[PDB]
């Protein structure tokens, strides 16, 4: 059950 | 910025949550993770909340932004198998915000972004906007790896990190749980002070230099000045057997708090303490550009010596409080008369009169401090900018011909001390413009200080019952080429060393150079002694002393200290010397 990390988006409006 | 937290099958993986990065702090809710570490290619938890279900990776609850209450926010929802969506809603108040939105299970911990636009919470847990109310802090759990007699540690956390306010208190309560005889050593008085009230409710015993040793018998902690400690080492007929030795401010290049780090580490190495150094610039410090708590402005330009007419119109147009360090007093004279010409308020700041002006720094209200290198030691100001020359005066030992001390300089002060003061400020987090407005490289080098030498005459002169000669700490040995115990005296030469420099208040260098002559406390003389060229000036007059026995004579002294004379305070308590009175 180990945790690991992805990149989805970068922190903004729209 | 936003990440899916995924978890590892035998050889699937699934989403679990989401977290967000800084940084250098990872953010995400209790729930997801469980206090499990997580790696890109490893994520430490440092700080949680169970109750609220909320936790951080790599240090404190960076995200601290709110929902203003009136306003659109835009959940980034990251559900799991789908593409990262914003979804902009209006939150409502049921006292807690929330949003009205619902997403499917794994998305929990995605970001509820401002307008516009930071994250102000976090979707999960109506849905919940769960967003912290804290600043750092992370936590310290306390390593009990530390309390290990004949270990010494470093703690370096940067400017601001909170050693002297959050860490210390905890390492005294838990080393009084622990039964352990501590020692706190403080860099001066007043700051000995503030420290006494964070240390509220424990049994905390401010010590004197008036007083030898003191012992209770009881389950007390000892606070005392670096330079206290030393005295005490070098008058007092008892051994002082702390097992914990907690320097702060442990930077401190003054020859007490030079040759306390020496002895602590003697101490340390005979397997008789533990011992702790605080501070973010410890010997050996290269970067003078450190974290902070808050962001800092590095302004590079040129700054005024002295007095100034024009072209530095930005000194005084700024309109929050500064700080500005200076190479000496009478330089620190030059600037405070100009800026008051303007009709700015300053507090003056040096050694002597720290203990008076200090406070006034916090009770009176002032737009600029003008100071010595004494305040790059835990003296903490509510200021947005520090003026930074970085220069300042280095006192030498010269052995050209009769050996004098003179101030030499103004020279580019060490890294670390650029760091020091430019640590003044960036430490309130809720403060994110202030300057530090800076000329001039640092200069690494100061192996001809003279605050080395004068060490070794203290450590020199500290005998222990085991027969070791006290040394400089380790990484400050390198700083003079002095043999090992070349300073010791005996009898009533080191007992005359010892009491020229408490009761005397003379330097290190002078104290030894009339005790070592052969000299008697009570013997002023040699205050009149001296050739053509050590006579002493004041304010452009040549000193005249009125004598023990009535005789109007020239301050002349066999012996050349620039520090009893440069120093308006130490002029004036060295003619008292003189005098036959002190
Ligand atoms: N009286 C006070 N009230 C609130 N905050 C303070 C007070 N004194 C210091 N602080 C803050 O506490 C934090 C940690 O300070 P401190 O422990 O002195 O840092 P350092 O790690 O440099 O010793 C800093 O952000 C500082 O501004
Ligand atoms: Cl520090
Ligand atoms: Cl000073
Ligand atoms: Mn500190």
């Amino acid at each position: 059950a180990d945790l690991s990390l992805e990149k989805a988006a970068n922190v903004q409006w729209d | 910025g936003v990440y899916r937290i995924m978890q590892r099958g035998l050889f699937g993986k699934t989403q679990v949550g989401v977290g967000i990065h800084m940084e250098g702090v990872f953010h995400t809710m209790w729930h997801v993770t469980r206090g499990s570490v997580i790696c890109h290619e490893r994520l430490e938890p440092s700080w949680a909340d169970v109750r609220n279900d909320m936790i951080s990776y790599g240090g404190g609850w960076r995200l601290g932004d709110k929902w203003d209450k009136e306003e659109d926010v835009q959940v980034l929802a990251i559900e799991p198998g789908k593409n990262p969506k914003h979804v902009q809603t209006k939150p409502g108040l049921f006292e807690i915000g929330a949003v009205t939105l619902d997403f499917k299970p794994g998305t929990s911990g995605s970001p509820i972004i401002n307008k516009k636009g930071k994250v102000i919470g976090l979707y999960g847990n109506v849905s919940a906007i769960t967003q912290a109310e804290r600043i750092g802090e992370p936590d310290y759990e306390v390593d009990e790896d530390i309390f290990r007699k004949k270990r010494l540690t470093i703690m370096d956390l940067h400017p601001g990190a909170g050693k002297t306010k959050r860490i210390l208190p905890s390492i005294v309560r838990e080393a009084l749980k622990r039964r352990l005889r501590t020692l706190i050593l403080a860099p001066t008085r007043v700051v000995a002070a503030e420290m006494e009230e964070a240390l509220r409710g424990l049994p905390i015993r401010y010590q004197t230099p008036a007083v030898k040793s003191d012992h209770t018998g009881r389950e007390i902690v000892d606070l005392m000045c670096h330079a206290t400690f030393t005295t005490r080492l070098l008058s007092s007929t008892r051994v002082p057997n702390y097992n914990l030795i907690v320097m702060d401010e442990a930077h401190f290049t003054d020859p007490c708090s030079v040759a306390a780090r020496g002895y602590i580490s003697t101490r340390v190495e005979m397997g008789e303490a533990a011992a702790i150094f605080m501070t973010a610039t410890p010997p050996g410090s290269t970067d003078p550009f450190p974290q902070s708590n808050s962001p800092i402005e590095d302004i590079e330009r040129e700054i005024p010596e002295r007095s100034w007419n024009t072209g530095f119109d930005w000194i005084t147009d700024y309109q929050g409080k500064t700080v500005w360090f200076v190479p000496s007093i009478k330089a620190g004279n030059d600037i405070a008369n100009c800026l008051r010409k303007s009709g700015k308020r300053v507090i003056q700041l040096s050694r002597k009169t720290f203990d008076t002006e200090y406070p006034k720094t916090k009770l009176t209200d002032w737009d600029f401090v003008v100071t010595t290198d004494i305040s790059e030691m835990g003296a903490n100001f509510r200021a947005g900018r520090v003026i930074d020359p970085r220069r300042c005066l280095k006192p030498v030992i010269l052995t050209d011909g009769p050996e004098r001390v003179i101030l030499a300089g103004p020279i580019p002060v060490t890294p670390a001390s650029a760091a020091q003061r430019r640590g003044r400020i960036g430490r309130n987090p809720a403060q994110e413009d202030d300057q530090y407005v800076f000329s001039g490289d640092p200069l690494k080098n100061d192996e001809d200080h003279a605050h080395w030498t004068e060490a070794k005459m203290l450590l020199d002169n500290i005998y222990t019952p085991e027969g070791i000669i006290p040394t400089l700490f380790g990484p400050e040995r390198e700083k003079t080429q002095a043999i090992d115990g070349e300073f010791r005296l005996r009898g009533e030469q080191r007992k005359t060393f010892v009491e020229l420099m408490r009761r005397g208040d003379l330097p290190v260098w002078l104290s030894y150079k009339v005790a070592s002559a052969g000299i008697s406390y009570k013997d002023r003389e040699w205050c009149f002694t001296g050739e053509r060229n050590n006579q002493i000036l004041e304010e452009n007059m040549e000193v005249e002393i009125w004598t023990r026995e009535g005789e109007k004579k020239k301050l002349r002294p066999k012996w050349l200290d620039a520090r009893v004379y440069a120093d308006p305070m130490a002029l004036k308590d060295f003619k008292e010397f003189a005098s036959g009175r002190k």
